[PDB]
């Protein structure tokens, strides 16, 4: 396949007013891994962060072009963008190149910047906007990181509870992967802190 | 998909059978694929489904801004011609085997028939669809000449009726429509008013 | 199918070439220098197609080379490599698909030295040592086994004779020369070519 | 021109315990996007001791229980003796192998316990190649069921939890829990999974639905 | 991910399951197939799941430019020759089995859009693959001129009748019933899918967790 | 798989990984993918599961029965050799294999070389497998004839442990062998992981 | 695959307390043109089974002379041992799969029904091998569509009578009539019960096309 | 190519035009594909040309040696039923849509279709050929019931002058051969024995 | 890709291999001598298919050395020659085509050296010198430039070296060592490997 390229998992889950993304530090071709540092989990807002997957040169190609028609969004009218407009807008980024379209899949996490209600998104490759309250799973190994972590998921978790599952689900998920893993990212979004840590995965 | 067209004399008598096919699944038990373009002048459509009727309002609007251009009802031919140069440009991206029918207040019936290559010639009876090669024997057996307009009313009633019998994507009710010089008299045969053959048994 | 090689040091990233032009069957003049000069302390590196090697990185050396003698200052290898990635990833998928796999060796003055590496997809990476072609299958081990995060400079370069000449004794091709240069602080300097 | 084969889904699990082997199972065998049934057992009865799960396409599925149903019943008075399991899964390699140049797709796990009387779990590739293991489901949910017992059996990438030893109720309620995420999130769910489970005294089978969708 | 909509006296009752399902897995267990158009338009969406959204924003936001140009309430009939002309020049690139309906100055009545622009005006449609699975009950239990409770409970019994035997079945079933006065855009309508339950608690306190490198920043 | 095979002064070194994948989607992390077909000799596997597998269980029938007929060990080149045969005459059926047969006999180390193609060859050190060739390349910087027992082990444990390391295909964990004039023995199941904070 | 082999299109059926029902209708269509009406794709076999055909009818021609030639020549052993409809749906079954097994397959996909000593049967073999049984059966595009009001019913009770069953089945013929191209307006329906194998043939459907007329 | 055959009473009236076309020009203007190969029993021949009377008289061969082993005059059901077999073993190699017909004295008329896949059933009428897909609205319409055999003699003829009228694969001369008690009466229409239908003009 | 060179002499013919066992990659081993001894005056030599040069040419082997241990006397190369084009010649087409292309040094006492040549389609064909592979493309001139008819030993081995330091210097594959065999009226006698 073209997905299947640089590998790539990136997910996100929430339960009370934290968020939490989590992606593999990995990249390479199929069998080789030319670095372990690589950037998926993109800041956007201050508390709103972008995650992407699949072909590398997709993920910084709309990384960057989403950073263009952000960052210029809330310069023409100042704010912190809402994240369900950010939504909206890298659906119609993904989307009106569809025909040749960008190979990505971006998850959106965050909150919304007055109230603070939390909530995750997923897109596909063309754009379609998949809201979710439970947790979505974008990536090469994507099932695995379903399956396991829908079999993980309770409602309503406080960031340290948050924080130990979607490490298990990501540990656990890319190990059972040969194109993803390697060292894995979490970043915890609290309405005061984010939590940035790495795990020290199945290295091989 | 079976469309018959007879001229009797004076107008014409249009047909059409009811079935639109995705493959072998009716989409569509109930539609018409008769329908007015200009007033007297009727189109069917046969072939495909969804490139016809772009050609059939692309051509309302064309013959409409046309006749209402020159503040005369528009010939039969023109609307032919039209088709034969809407048709007939984009031959290569559309299967529309449209045959027309009206009475234009000059000549008097007109049939004409616009087949899946695009061109324009003028006959008596048309015929044009996918079942309409089951009837060729029985539709050229039975046209005597100068027929009128009951006998052409179940002429195109029973010929349709043997095309969707026999065809598989052709069936449902059978619409008829008697273009003349007081308008339209279109109705439908429901079913029972199908004229039902017998099948030969023991065997 | 030829080779490309670079270690990042501390203050310091040194890059090698295979000293090779090939052709179809036969191998033409071994010279030809693969190493671009950039400004003055940016030096990228082209294998890939025949034809968008001498092309493309030209190119970006006209553009590069532009943007010092135009406005005072010269880029950092951050914008040089993101600014090369750039125009390769929207020469990608339109008309003609630059098939160029890129090193860019770099240092700016106030942050350390850089190794940009990228694919003929242009999906750019950081790295303390790349490599590229069909060479780099087989020697990138002994930059895993051997490579400290600090080391010095003629550790590095007996290192890189170790890598030679394990592509010398393995891979198939003969690539007989090697071209080295190491760029630091003082500018791109150019160490003896390792030859066999 | 003619495609000998298509995919009828199903996902079975077998888990290998210290006394028993729970062979689970699902139902709902389906192919295009109209489901066929809903009776259907995945998990055969072999011997008293071992209990296949067979999954991938039926119809070949179907033919190659009859095929070592039958040839267990030829060893098993050509040499006055019943199987074992690692002979079973032995005999299943190469059955699996010997046509091997039209291969029998299907993806089969071969519970049942040892002789000294541990369980033990056979895992398959369509053309053989036995190992044996403690979890290991197959056939559709195969790459949604293994992540979760690869941690909550397995316990890796997992520090001290103090892991004790798997028994007939925590893998009990083992079983069911991830049958219920692979009914909401896999399409070829199973409506109602049936565990073949096997102990020391004999063999049980207990039933309980799914989501039915 | 089957779709149905009946007309009936008062107006129309449109439906879908909600669940979308890339590949063979189930991406997102609950989303809206019953697009906005307008106050008086709903139409529906199969196929690409992205294309009938973008198709039904174009056309929607078109066509309330357009009714907010006129002053009136705009008419269902340019819906579907908007839907028809548009979702036709592409070829049928665009993937969208939709369809649509509306009550209306004239009279309630709905289209169906096939992906290569082919409209045909029904009594009742079916989209999706789950369209053989709920058109069989539009068959022995449908009846022209009949009252809205028990349209509303025909459409529920074909919907669901699209969850239990096709693989684009949903997890609930929401359906819009669109009057002359009332409209009723009713999220989920029956939910004959629980979840189940779990059994047993799983994680500790500050464990379970290969802790490499924490960072900590606050933001306010 | 990223097997890797050396012999030196004291036997020969077979060491290998443990991951069995599936395209992408991997089945085990724990494959014994050194066949044992006797206590003088061994095989490895390198890729088709069943394929290699069914071959080396097959080289061990044949070459028991040798062991019963003319009542002598099996050379290994003898072994390697009818291995050849039988997978030379099903060449260009979708075969793919590839394995050491090394092992002790009454000339020398053994550590033939035999795979789909038909290539049987003798070497002095060897690394087949998926990735495989970053194993080469390490594994050929530290060799030499005259290493002692200790530092060989670790060549093979840092060789494959940086195959497994680069390689996408690979990990898991690492046995090693070291046959002479006993037989194989283990003296390895370490893991990667292991291997990892053990050598930082 | 090569040619516009002569098909039929659904053999639809239902058991109930009582025996089973299965439904056909008389068609032999070679490809978008019914080019044989009047043409039976029920088989009678011994007095406790019964079999259908969906795909192509020459192969079904050819299963009816190797069944017919089987189950008489088991028949004339003598001591009682007719053939359970087990044997018939597992026959078939290792028939079709030893069929593509060689690359040479039977085209059609039948169900076979039969009340056999203590209950009814009704057993689905496919084109492939995929064989199961099943309280409700449809080959075809009937498999899409009367399947749907097939287990909507069982779903319901699991229990039928003769005349509800019966009802059932030609309903969903109805339907198949409605919605299926390739369908034909008279059809077998045929019935197993305790009294044995009966075929009533050839019935028709009632059509509805009441809604016609509102179409502008 | 375009064959009818219609049962009347007691004995039947076969029917076939005369045309071989290598794809657009006629290589044969004028063949008989009626061909006898018992006494009663005549088959046709449709589709291709080499492979059908290879079966032609493949079946000559099998139904003449089997008619001598019984002494007795076979039934059409015996031709037809080796017809099933002999097109149906060699299903993909073989396009030959024959139907039969003949007397036989057991029961009576009967006229066999063996289409392309190959298979048998019985017909009161009988049809198959290349331009045997332009008359079923003519033949369903006008065959009524137990005609007799001037009037299948002419119905025949017509129903073949209207599938050599509109196909273009199909012409010629057709021959008809009325199978009864008596033996064979065959004749052909040599041209104005053709009868021609008006054209409408437009 | 391999390489296989001869020189037919007065009174001898020499062959020699390029010593590098390939692979995808990589190189294996580089002795796994590609000359195959055959009974104590012919010598034939085999490259190609990697699995059917061990395979073939060792059948032959076992079908000559045969001959001899049957038959007392040996065979001369002429009938060895036309022995192995009949039988890659009847394998080529039937189910299994041997894609190998042979050298046969040889000589016979009372007649000269013949350094038979052969394609893979089992065309044989005498040659004072011939060669193989894709090194054949361009050493040849140079074994046409300088080989007289009449050549001495010693003359033919730097000749020889001659050629291999050319294939070293232009042919891109890594053939560093070469195994060298004269044949003549005492027996087959090797020369020290080149190497390089």
């Amino acid at each position: 396949s073209i997905m299947s390229y640089n590998g790539g998992a990136v997910m996100a889950m929430k339960g009370k007013n934290c968020v939490a993304i989590a992606a593999d530090r990995r990249f390479g071709i199929q069998a080789q891994m030319v670095t372990t540092d690589f950037q998926k989990i993109f800041p956007m807002g201050d508390r709103l962060y972008i995650g992407l997957a699949g072909l590398a040169t997709d993920v910084q190609t709309v990384a960057q072009r989403l950073k263009f028609r952000l960052n210029l969004y809330e310069l023409k009218e100042g704010r912190q963008i809402k994240p369900y407009t950010l939504m909206s807008m890298v659906a119609n980024l993904l989307y009106e190149k569809r025909f040749g379209p960008y190979y990505t899949e971006p998850v959106i996490a965050g909150l919304d910047p007055k109230t603070f209600k939390p909530f995750i998104c997923s897109l596909d490759l063309i754009g379609c906007p998949m809201v979710t309250d439970d947790f979505v799973v974008s990536g090469t190994c994507a099932e695995q990181m379903y399956g396991m972590c829908e079999s993980l998921w309770e409602p309503n978790m406080d960031p340290d509870h948050l924080f130990e599952t979607i490490s298990q689900a990501m540990l656990n998920a890319v190990d059972r992967d040969a194109v993803s893993g390697m060292g894995v990212i979490v970043h915890i979004i609290e309405k005061d802190k984010i939590t940035t840590r790495t795990l020290k995965a199945r290295m091989d | 998909t079976t469309i018959m067209a007879v001229q009797f004399d004076g107008g014409v008598v249009l047909g059409a059978d009811s079935r639109t096919t995705t493959g072998s699944y009716i989409a569509n038990r109930v539609t018409d694929k008769l329908t007015p373009i200009h007033d007297r002048i009727f189109c069917c459509r046969s072939g495909s489904a969804a490139d016809t009727q772009a050609v059939a309002d692309a051509v309302t609007y064309q013959l409409g801004f046309h006749s209402i251009e020159l503040n005369e009802p528009p010939l039969v031919h023109t609307a032919a011609s039209l088709f034969k140069e809407m048709c007939y440009r984009y031959r290569e991206d559309l299967m529309a085997g449209i045959i027309i029918a009206g009475w234009d207040p000059q000549e008097g019936g007109q049939v004409y028939s616009v087949p899946m290559g695009g061109m324009m010639v003028r006959q008596s009876f048309a015929i044009g669809g996918s079942g309409s090669s089951y009837i060729y024997g029985y539709v050229d057996a039975t046209y005597r000449e100068g027929m009128t307009k009951e006998e052409c009313l179940q002429f195109t009633a029973n010929a349709l009726a043997l095309a969707m019998e026999r065809d598989g994507s052709s069936g449902g009710v059978i619409r008829l429509a008697a273009i003349a010089e007081s308008g339209v008299e279109r109705q439908v045969l429901l079913g029972d008013q199908i004229p039902k053959f017998a099948v030969a048994t023991l065997p | 199918m030829e080779y490309l090689i670079g270690i990042q040091g501390p203050d310091y990233v040194l890059v090698a070439s295979d000293r090779v032009a090939a052709s179809n069957i036969v191998q033409m003049k071994d010279d030809h220098d693969k190493m671009f000069k950039m400004s003055e302390k940016i030096l990228l590196l082209c294998v890939g197609e025949a034809g968008d090697t001498v092309q493309f990185a030209e190119y970006i050396q006209k553009n590069v080379q532009l943007y010092k003698m135009r406005n005072g200052y010269e880029l950092s290898p951050t914008a040089a490599a993101n600014f090369t990635r750039r125009n390769l990833a929207d020469c990608l998928r339109s008309r003609t698909p630059y098939h160029v796999n890129l090193l860019l060796a770099g240092y700016d003055e106030h942050e350390g030295p850089a190794l940009y590496y990228m694919d003929y997809l242009a999906a750019l990476a950081k790295a303390p040592f790349a490599a590229h072609g069909y060479g780099a299958f087989l020697t990138l081990s002994i930059l895993d086994r051997y490579y400290t995060p600090t080391i010095s400079r003629e550790r590095a370069v007996e290192l890189l004779r170790k890598c030679l000449e394990e592509l010398q004794k393995r891979f198939i091709l003969n690539l007989p020369t090697f071209s080295v240069r190491v760029i630091d602080k003082d500018g791109i300097h150019n160490l003896e070519n390792i030859a066999f | 021109r003619f495609s000998p084969y298509v995919f009828n889904g199903g996902t079975i699990l077998a888990i290998a315990g210290e006394d028993f082997a729970i062979v689970a199972s699902d139902t709902r065998l389906s192919e295009g996007f109209s489901i066929h049934t809903r009776d259907s057992p995945k998990c055969y009865k072999l011997t008293d001791k071992t209990v296949i799960g067979c999954s991938g396409f039926h119809g070949d599925c179907l033919t190659l229980t009859k095929i070592i149903e039958a040839r267990l019943k030829m060893y098993k008075h050509s040499n006055n003796k019943a199987m074992t399991t690692g002979a079973i899964a032995a005999m299943l390699s190469t059955i699996l192998y010997s046509r091997r140049f039209f291969p029998y797709y299907v993806y089969n796990i071969i519970g049942g316990l040892d002789e000294e009387g541990k369980g033990a779990v056979y895992s398959f590739d369509p053309v053989g190649s036995y190992q044996r293991d403690s979890f290991k489901a197959g056939g559709s949910a195969s790459a949604m069921l293994q992540p979760l017992l690869d941690n909550q059996v397995g316990f890796k990438n997992m520090q001290n939890v103090e892991h004790v030893p798997l028994s007939l109720d925590r893998a009990m309620r083992l079983v069911k829990d991830v049958f219920i995420s692979a009914a909401e999130r896999d399409v070829y769910t199973g409506d109602a999974l049936r565990i073949c489970i096997v102990t020391k005294e004999g063999i049980r089978e207990e039933t309980v639905s799914l989501r039915k969708d | 991910t089957t779709i149905a909509g009946v007309v009936y006296k008062d107006g129309i009752v449109l439906g879908a399951d909600t669940r979308a399902t890339e590949g063979m897995v189930v991406a997102d267990k609950n989303c809206s197939k019953i697009h906005f158009i307008s106050p008086n338009i709903y139409c529906c969406g199969a196929g690409t799941a992205a294309d009938t959204d973008m198709t039904t924003q174009l056309i929607s936001s078109n066509l309330e430019l357009h009714s907010l140009s006129t002053g009136r309430l705009p008419r269902v009939v340019t819906a579907n020759r908007m839907l028809k002309q548009m979702l036709f020049r592409y070829q049928g690139y665009i993937g969208a089995a939709l369809v649509l309906g509306g009550v209306d100055v004239t009279g309630p009545h709905l289209y169906s859009i096939y992906p290569h622009g082919s409209t045909d005006k029904l009594p009742y449609v079916t989209m999706g693959s789950g369209s053989l699975a709920a058109m069989a009950v539009f068959e022995d239990k449908f009846r022209p001129d009949m009252e809205e409770e028990e349209a509303k409970n025909l459409v529920s019994e074909a919907i669901a009748a699209g969850i239990f035997n096709d693989l684009g079945s949903g997890s609930n079933i929401d359906l819009c019933v669109i009057s002359k006065n009332k409209l009723d855009f009713l999220r989920p309508y029956t939910v004959p899918n629980k979840k189940g339950t779990r059994l047993g608690r799983y994680r500790c306190e500050k464990g379970t967790t290969a802790v490499l490198t924490e960072k900590i920043t606050p933001l306010e | 798989t990223t097997t890797l095979a050396f012999k030196f002064r004291h036997g020969v070194i077979v060491a290998a990984d443990s991951r069995a994948t599936a395209g992408a989607y991997i089945a085990s992390q724990t494959v014994k993918k050194v066949i044992e077909i006797n206590p003088y000799l061994l095989g490895t596997m390198a890729g088709g599961a069943a394929d290699c597998s069914f071959w080396e269980r097959l080289l061990a029938r044949q070459c028991r029965i040798y062991e019963l007929r003319n009542k002598e060990r099996i050379s290994v080149a003898a072994a390697s050799k009818l291995l050849a045969n039988m997978v030379y005459q099903y060449k260009g059926m979708g075969l793919s294999m590839g394995t050491m047969i090394c092992g002790w006999d009454k000339r020398g180390p053994g550590l033939y070389y035999v795979d789909s193609e038909g290539n049987r060859i003798s070497g002095a050190t060897f690394s087949v497998g998926s990735g495989s060739v970053y194993a080469y390349g390490v594994m050929d910087r530290g060799y030499s004839y005259d290493l002692e027992v200790e530092q060989a082990y670790d060549l093979a444990r840092r060789a494959i442990y940086q195959a497994t390391y680069r390689d996408a295909y690979s990990g898991g964990a690492v046995n090693l062998y070291h046959v002479r004039e006993d037989g194989w023995i283990r003296v390895s199941s370490d893991n990667v992981a292991d291997l990892h904070e053990k050598y930082s | 695959t090569q040619n516009p082999m002569v098909t039929g299109t659904s053999v639809l059926g239902v058991k109930f307390e009582g025996g089973v029902v299965i439904a056909a209708d008389m068609l032999g269509s070679y490809g978008s043109l019914a080019r044989f009406r009047n043409i039976s794709r029920i088989m009678r076999v011994n007095n406790s089974t019964m079999l259908g055909a969906s795909g192509d009818y020459a192969d079904f021609q050819y299963l009816k002379q190797v069944l017919g030639q089987m189950v008489i020549d088991e028949e004339l052993l003598g001591d009682g041992h007719s053939y359970s409809p087990r044997a018939i749906h597992s026959w078939l079954t290792r028939a079709m799969y030893s069929r593509r097994s060689k690359m040479n397959p039977l085209w059609n996909t039948m169900v076979i029904g039969g009340y056999a000593d203590g209950e009814s049967f009704l057993g689905y073999v496919d084109m492939l091998g995929v064989a199961y049984e099943a309280p409700s059966l449809a080959t075809g595009y009937g498999a899409y569509l009367a399947q749907p009001l097939l287990r909507e019913v069982l779903e319901k009770q699991p229990v039928l009578s003769q005349t509800e069953a019966r009802d059932l089945v030609e309903r969903c013929m109805r339907v198949l009539y409605y919605r299926d191209a390739r369908s034909y307006n008279r059809f077998q329906i045929a019935t197993v019960t305790e009294k044995g194998v009966e075929i009533e043939g050839p019935l028709s459907t009632e059509t509805n096309w009441d809604i016609a007329h509102m179409i502008s």
